[PDB]
């Protein structure tokens, strides 16, 4: 029943600089276990739907790295022990995302990133022609 | 008046100006005691759960005030749970708190369902006396404490347990 | 006969925990990795620095808590912060546990130049999975 | 000597809000999770191990701090820090008409004490002639 | 033109966490952090 | 103390190479270009060979950082083959598992 | 361990309530499937062993079935066969043998009265009935059995089932009956598709030895195949490869009655030729009657080729060849 009344105090100063428009934002998460990435996709999709982003999710093909090492510590080169590192992929595309909405979505996504995965963002910012090109100069 | 003081404390980050630990304990000591009798026990219990033990640990006198509120509110079914929380809150071996609980449970006769609950609590209280940490210096069993425990294990269908209590009166004089 | 990270059968009187009861070929099949970080991904750099830091913590935590450590540490690296999860027996008084927690957090943070989190779970004795 | 207090699971309410218990990402605490969860390969005739003293439930990156109840509460508060995409730029064809230059940039996040990735300096500029 | 570029919103780098901190209150059964 | 005297020698060798890395690069540029006069290139060869012997990139030896095994070392983890198996078989390396296919 | 099961039952119900509370669903319909999808989300374990993943189910389903207490406080066994070691199995044998004598006695009385009102109901072939497996039987009697004991019990049922059958016996027998799933090797005929005034065109998928083939066949054209935008003769100079494409069409005597276009990628000349052959066989099932589709299977057209290149073992020259073995 007893709660801290009005414990919210953030400020959002709306300046005069025009916002940056991103044509399309691509997020590619890579990890070792599918289950973590499967849950992470659900978290990203659920948050994206609530913000109204209309995202699409696809799974790029995986790649497997293998290498071979000797077994014993002396001679015996006919017996090998192999190892394998598996990197599973998952891509989340974002379309028609403004700069202001991009900042909050990415930082909210990045802070909740699990320890066993990492991600790369490819932002396709769009803008008009340069002043020299736009303004007629021969 | 206290709610306006407490309401101000919970606004924004004003809670960081409460003071030190002993000041925080003292601030909630006086405030919680006011919550006992000035308000209905139904809302007092809600504040008891929220404030304790998350914010502060109750003092022995504060437990006495809570017991008084229950007695005035005509509710003795919560007494066994209070004793269980008392041990968790560092009041396992408080002589002042033990006497109050034993007197209240055995003050009046109760239906068998409620009497068994007091008997279970009394047995736990009896075990605490057996394993006091003051036995190294001096173990003391109060005269009142032995009497109420013996009386309690009579009406709960524990006549066999009452027989062992008869010999304690002569052993402790 | 393979001998890598195995405990040999000796009657039925030696307790074995879950980690030690599984052969190394069971990794990623029955038991996970004790440490998780980005360094060993496909196209990620900085994998040797993480490995040497990981080994040091295996030797520091084992020596900071003599005898009271239950089994292997679990190291999680999120952002630039380092989380260390441990199982500790009920050996030292709680005053000493908080001293060592405070000592470990400050020393490692100023040594690796990164924030360190130290989370402890206390158990009465070593957890036994087979034999015993 | 010192004894072990009962876990807070017993005192946990039935209808209490979960996200208040876990505000941030934290490791799986057996006392702090009311859910009885068992994992690990079972014995020949037995059941998987309990949630107390189990390392298998500690290695996993938990998602208790991102419960769907918490996700809606988290995201809704963030809706203040946003601005709408202009409605006139609905079709992708119109985007080319009003903005003929698109620029590709990359940012990389990895676990470690350093963020410097030399692959983050590339810039790809594409223009429709 | 039929397109109006909306004005950007500028906030401090720590205000984003305080927005999430508002949603989560203190826990009744939890010991101090 | 490094694990062996050989490891200590490598640290001195790497340290010396770093100090003379830029100076060697500037002089080596003259030698590797055919547009400069041959007389100047002969003088450059004398100067580049007058530098201390340890300040040579080719003399740097890649060992294991734990046991200093001169060979059988994976370049990615900078670990010997024996030590790498010791860490990987216990599950102490993320994403490393026994290969089965 | 009766009480331990009881404790697990009550806390699992309490635990289920907490899981529904945090998931924000209706606790009255928090089914087990919903529990599994909730657990798989909260604890994302990436492990290949399906049994090693986190689980939270009904303790009756998790804990193995336990034997009940066999004696009272005075030590007297409850059942009358407890001193045979295996009370459950022998009691089942005693009851089963008793039913046979009762049937034999009842049949003997019926023969005396000159009445045969029973019929043999053992034949359950259309339902696909099979007897209990030894593992399944051990989980029904809650007791371990042996191969000799299981065979004797099954043979006794056959004697019971071979006699005239009564209503009570059939219920007793049917508890030991199990139904096999549907067995059939017929393929699913893909219905013909019509698109943009195009009539009778079907699509097929084929794969053989790292080579996938996409074949769409039109039933309204002359005899020609266009692979990758070029004529098939140019694309398959080898006579054998062009024989593979003939094989499906020639088997159905429709060499010139279909116009096809193909798109095959990966592999060598023979891998693609085999892949296109497989794709046509599956794509031509739409235009052909069902009886000849069975003929197609008996000729091996519709079955994928499982032969793929093996790996190279570490320590051997090839997949099977080893280095020269010098004895001395
Ligand atoms: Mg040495
Ligand atoms: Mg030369
Ligand atoms: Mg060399
Ligand atoms: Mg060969």
């Amino acid at each position: 029943v007893d709660v801290p009344k009005d414990m919210t105090k953030p400020e959002i100063t709306i300046s005069d600089e025009p916002d940056t428009l991103y044509k399309r934002l691509s997020v590619l998460v890579k990890g070792h276990d599918k289950a973590v990435l499967d849950s992470y996709e659900y978290f990203a999709v659920l948050a994206a739907k609530e913000l109204g982003i209309s995202i699409k999710v696809h799974e790029p093909p995986r790649k497997i790295e293998r290498f071979t090492l000797l077994k014993s510590v002396h001679i015996f080169k006919k017996h090998r022990v192999q190892y394998e590192m598996r990197t599973l992929y998952r891509c989340l595309e974002l379309e028609h995302l403004t700069g202001s909405t991009a900042d909050v979505y990415l930082e909210y996504i990045q802070r909740n990133l699990p320890e066993g995965v990492a991600m790369e963002v490819t932002k396709t910012k769009l803008e008009q022609l340069p002043e020299h090109i736009r303004k007629p100069i021969w | 008046l206290a709610y306006q003081v407490h309401g101000l404390l919970n606004t924004g980050d004003n809670w960081k100006l409460i003071g030190s630990d002993h000041r925080r304990n003292f601030y909630y000591s006086k405030f919680f005691n006011l919550l006992c009798f000035m308000e209905q026990i139904d809302v007092t219990l809600k504040w008891y759960k929220d404030l304790i033990p998350s914010v502060f640990f109750p003092h022995s006198q504060t437990m006495i005030d809570l017991l008084q509120a229950l007695d005035v509110a005509n509710r003795l079914d919560m007494v066994p749970q209070i004793w269980k929380d008392s041990k968790e809150y560092g009041h396992t071996f408080r002589n002042e708190l033990k006497e109050e609980i034993l007197m209240l449970m055995a003050r009046d006769q109760h239906p068998p369902e409620l009497q068994v609950a007091f008997a279970d609590c009394a047995a736990d209280i009896k075990s605490t006396y057996e394993s006091q940490d003051a036995r190294q210096t001096a173990p003391e069993w109060p005269a009142s404490s032995l009497n109420y425990v013996a009386v309690l294990f009579l009406r709960a269908g524990r006549t066999q347990e009452a027989w062992k209590m008869l010999g304690l009166f002569r052993k402790h004089n | 006969k393979n001998r890598a990270a195995r405990v040999r059968v000796s009657k039925g009187d030696k307790p074995v925990t879950y980690e030690e009861a599984h052969a190394p070929h069971y990794i990623a099949h029955r038991k996970g990795w004790l440490s998780l970080h980005t360094g060993n991904l496909d196209g990620e750099d900085h994998a040797a620095e993480r490995t040497v830091e990981d080994v040091f913590l295996r030797k520091f935590m084992l020596g900071t808590f003599p005898g009271c450590l239950a089994d292997q540490l679990v190291l999680k690296r999120r952002a630039n912060q380092l989380e260390i999860c441990a199982l500790v027996l009920r050996q030292l008084p709680p005053h000493k546990f908080y001293f060592l927690v405070g000592y470990s957090e400050t020393l490692l943070s100023h040594f690796y130049k990164c924030p360190v989190h130290l989370h402890l779970q206390t158990v009465p004795s070593k957890v036994v999975y087979k034999y015993i | 000597r010192r004894k072990a207090l009962p876990p807070r699971t017993e005192k946990m309410a039935v209808d209490q809000d979960w996200p208040s218990v876990y505000p941030v990402a934290a490791p799986f605490k057996p006392s702090a999770v009311p859910l009885p969860v068992r994992m690990g390969y079972p014995v020949k005739r037995g059941v998987p191990m309990a949630k107390e003293g189990n390392l298998e439930l500690l290695k996993i990156p938990n998602f208790l701090h991102l419960t769907p109840v918490a996700i809606k509460r988290h995201c809704e508060a963030l809706k203040d820090f946003c601005t709408e995409w202009p409605a006139a730029l609905d079709s992708d064809e119109k985007c080319e008409k009003h903005f003929p230059i698109e620029i590709d940039t990359a940012d990389y996040v990895s676990a470690g004490p350093s963020i410097r990735n030399p692959k983050a300096r590339v810039v790809t500029l594409r223009v429709k002639l | 033109e039929e397109v109006v570029i909306p004005k950007k919103k500028t906030w401090d780098k720590v205000a984003i966490l305080q927005a999430l901190a508002s949603t989560v209150h203190r826990d009744s059964t939890a010991a101090p952090y | 103390y490094y694990v062996d005297w050989k490891m200590l020698r490598d640290v001195k060798r790497r340290k010396m190479a770093y100090e003379y890395a830029d100076e060697r690069l500037r002089i080596n540029s003259l030698r590797k270009n055919t547009i400069l006069p041959k007389d100047l290139q002969e003088v450059a060869d004398e100067e580049i060979a007058s530098l201390p012997r340890d300040s040579c990139p080719v003399r740097i030896r890649n060992r294991c950082v734990m046991t200093s095994r001169p060979r059988g070392v994976k370049r990615r983890w900078r670990l010997s083959r024996i030590v790498f198996r010791h860490l990987a078989d216990h599950g102490q390396l993320s994403g490393v598992q026994r290969a089965m296919w | 361990t009766v009480d331990f099961i009881k404790k697990q039952i009550e806390e699992f119900n309490i635990g289920k309530r907490h899981l529904a509370n945090m998931m924000g669903e209706d606790p009255e319909t928090f089914t087990q499937e919903d529990i599994d999808r909730a657990i798989a989300y909260l604890f994302p374990s990436g492990l290949f062993e399906k049994r090693a993943r986190p689980i939270m189910k009904h303790p009756e389903e998790i804990f193995p079935k336990q034997r009940a207490i066999q004696w009272g406080e005075d030590g007297r066994p409850f059942h009358f066969l407890f001193y045979t070691g295996k009370q459950s199995y022998y009691s089942l044998m005693h009851d089963t043998y008793g039913k046979l004598l009762d049937v034999e006695k009842h049949h003997n009385q019926l023969r005396a009265k000159d009445l045969l009102a029973e019929k043999t109901k053992i034949l359950k072939d259309p339902i696909g009935s099979r007897w209990l497996i030894k593992e399944e039987l051990e989980e029904m009697l809650v007791e371990k059995l042996s191969d000799q004991d299981y065979a004797q019990f099954i043979r006794l049922l056959e004697r019971l089932s071979a006699l005239p059958c009564g209503a009570t016996e059939e219920d007793f027998v049917n508890r030991f009956r199990r139904s096999i799933p549907i067995q059939s090797k017929k393929q699913l005929i893909e219905p013909l598709q019509y698109d943009e005034q195009g009539m009778a065109f079907s699509r097929g998928e084929g794969k053989r030895k790292t080579a996938k083939a996409e074949v769409v066949v039109y039933g309204q054209g002359s005899g020609r195949i266009d692979v990758n935008g070029v004529d098939y003769l140019l694309y398959f100079p080898v006579t054998q490869d062009r024989e593979q494409l003939m094989f499906p069409l020639h088997f159905l005597d429709r060499l010139g009655k279909h116009d096809m276009t193909c798109a095959v990628s990966g592999g060598g000349r023979s891998a693609q030729a085999g892949a296109v052959r497989l794709a046509m066989a599956r794509a031509l099932c739409s235009f052909v009657t069902e009886d000849e589709v069975e003929w197609m299977r008996q000729a091996g057209l519709l079955t994928a080729d499982p032969r793929v290149r093996e790996r190279k073992k570490p320590g051997q020259e090839g997949a099977r060849r080893k280095f020269t073995w010098k004895k001395r």
